[PDB]
């Protein structure tokens, strides 16, 4: 559910698997419920 | 009107009927009758599964 948890956007993917995709389009990283709590930001 | 006739003259005409290729003409100099040439096909690169 979190985006955090996700392992397989993670730069595990590329490195296991011969091919993978070349370009990326970023993310839209959060802070919601992680162990990254931030009051501003 | 009891001769027989006569010609004058003939001119030849002749045209000279170019190429329009001959840059294209190098000159091997007959050896040989085999020949053939190459190359080395694509190769995409593959990214680093360590596992």
């Amino acid at each position: 559910a979190l985006l955090v948890a996700k392992s397989a956007k993670s730069a595990l993917q590329d490195f296991n698997h011969d091919y993978s995709k070349s370009w990326t389009f970023g993310d839209k990283w959060d802070n919601s419920n992680t162990m990254f709590e931030t009051f501003v930001n | 009107k009891y001769l027989f006739p006569k010609i004058n003259e003939t001119l030849l005409i002749d045209i000279a009927l170019g190429n329009r290729f001959n840059w294209l003409a190098k000159e091997q100099d007959f050896i040989g009758q085999y020949s053939e040439e190459y190359v080395i096909m694509d190769t995409v690169p593959i990214n680093m599964d360590l596992s």
